[PDB]
């Protein structure tokens, strides 16, 4: 009765965890129940968290709270791409002869981890995720990234898969695992176009790829700082500008306030997802005042319309690249947690002339589900 | 199944600079730098003073193998000076 290997979504903001068993690909919730968990790490006076625990602290200990892991894993500390990141997190980042480590303070102590060492923490939870699923030792992975990462990138990320005690079976591309969740490698229809549209929560990445007897990208577009993090700052910025027209007083430079903010804004987004209109509640959010209020879906799609929109052009620039017309694309895949929101998937489907769009599998769920079979294919 | 993820020998760029657009084709064993040479050729401005832009990455070289960039097969860059 031999181990089952399995596949790692290591995503920018969320990881997720699948295992091929008994002819089905089964997504493993944590402990919480959560098919999805934060790709986040936290240090405090007395312990390490990981997922959601760290996410859930992050405004109490914003120091130590780690994130974003994957905009640094593989990179030179002289990136000025890493340099432009680095304004925006509240880590101190350090050079350490050109690679950067993230620097916390750690039970009363100044420590200092590599991009690699801090995803192999959230690899562990992964890994114990579906751990006590199965009920025994997992060692066998395959890791998911974009498919632009480059050598390096791949190598570091397989570090942290060895570094948290996995055999890394394979490391394949994130748009890859998606259409193999799809069955798009079995059609059995001869070679086609495929268009993955990956919208999660930092990142937005298109890729058009031709897929002919298993072999698998013609172009890629996108953008590497748009994703459901913007879409909970436009509805941070309109409670901000509501709590100035109910109480006089302006929020925006306490930290604490506007981080607590955040994740009630994220969770409402969510909700807006499945109804009309959601609720909002944080106690003592400035100067002990209470906010509680609500928003409606269209008030939403209405505060973020220029930023749905502006997802079309990187597929119309993805689609100039590989000189083929929209019509010319025979799978549409939509998937990343971000496009569970339904007027993401009305413009795409509009623009794809009202097709209809591959979205059977939870979006959040395909890459980890195609890793997952892939990992099988290969024990 | 079995699933191959095929890195294409030839690379197709459309480099873009100011109103002008020079396309350009190479072997995926070439380097970013023979990118900057083929552009000098067509633009007669020196490698050294253009900033050849569109990677994902901000440590790309001259020195850099195409093919460790796990590049798409039609490529979008462009050109700064
Ligand atoms: N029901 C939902 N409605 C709207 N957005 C959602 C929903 N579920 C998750 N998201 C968003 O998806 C984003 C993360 O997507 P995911 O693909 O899981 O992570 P990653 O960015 O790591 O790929 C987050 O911004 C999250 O708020
Ligand atoms: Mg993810």
């Amino acid at each position: 009765a031999k181990a089952a290997a399995i596949g790692i979504d290591l995503g920018t903001t969320y990881s997720c965890v699948g295992v091929f068993q008994h002819g089905k690909v089964e997504i493993i919730a944590n402990d919480q129940g959560n098919r999805t968990t934060p790709s986040y790490v936290a240090f405090t006076d007395t312990e390490r968290l990981i997922g959601d625990a760290a996410k859930n602290q992050v405004a109490l200990n914003p120091q130590n709270t780690v994130f974003d892991a994957k905009r640094l894993i593989g990179r030179k500390f002289g990136d000025p791409v890493v340099q432009s990141d680095m304004k925006h997190w509240p880590f101190q980042v350090i050079n350490d002869g050109d690679k950067p480590k993230v620097q916390v303070s750690y039970k009363g102590e100044t420590k200092a981890f590599y991009p690699e060492e801090i995803s192999s923490m959230v690899l562990t939870k992964m890994k114990e995720i579906a751990e006590a699923y199965l009920g025994y030792p997992v060692t066998n992975a395959v890791i998911t990234v974009p498919a632009y990462f480059n050598d390096s990138q791949r190598q570091a990320t397989k570090d942290a898969g060895v570094i948290a005690g996995l055999n890394v079976l394979r490391i394949i591309n994130e748009p890859t695992a998606a259409a193999i969740a799809y069955g798009l490698d079995r059609t059995g229809k001869g070679e086609r176009n495929v268009l993955i549209f990956d919208l999660g929560g930092g990142t937005f990445d298109v890729s058009i790829l031709t897929i002919d007897d298993g072999i698998f990208v013609k172009a890629t577009a996108g953008d590497t700082h748009l994703g459901g993090e913007d879409f909970d700052n436009r509805l941070v910025n309109h409670f901000v500008e509501e709590f100035k027209r109910k109480h006089k007083k302006d929020i925006s430079q306490n930290k604490r306030a506007v981080r607590r903010l955040r994740t009630a804004c994220e969770r409402a987004k969510r909700t807006l997802s499945s109804s009309t209109q959601a609720s909002l509640e944080i106690d003592s959010l400035f100067e002990g005042i209470d906010f509680y209020t609500s928003i409606t879906r269209a008030r939403f799609e209405e505060l973020c319309s220029d930023l749905f929109r502006s997802t079309l052009e990187p597929v119309e620039k993805a689609l100039r690249d590989a000189k083929l017309d929209k019509a010319q694309i025979h799978d549409l895949v939509l998937v990343g947690g971000s496009t569970r929101i339904p007027k993401v998937q009305k413009l795409l489907q509009d623009f794809f002339n009202g097709r209809d769009l591959n979205k059977s599998i939870n979006p959040d769920e395909a890459v980890a589900y195609g890793a997952a079979v892939q990992a099988a294919i290969l024990m | 199944r079995q699933i191959v993820e095929r890195q294409p020998r030839m690379l197709d760029f459309r480099v873009e600079y100011r109103d002008r657009n020079v396309d350009v084709v190479l072997e995926d064993t070439c380097t970013v730098g023979e990118i900057k040479q083929i552009l000098e050729n067509e633009l007669q401005i020196p490698v050294s003073k253009m900033l050849l832009k569109g990677w994902k990455t901000g440590d790309v070289e001259d020195s850099t193998v195409l093919k460790s960039l796990h590049l798409p097969k039609n490529n979008s860059l462009y050109v700064l000076t």
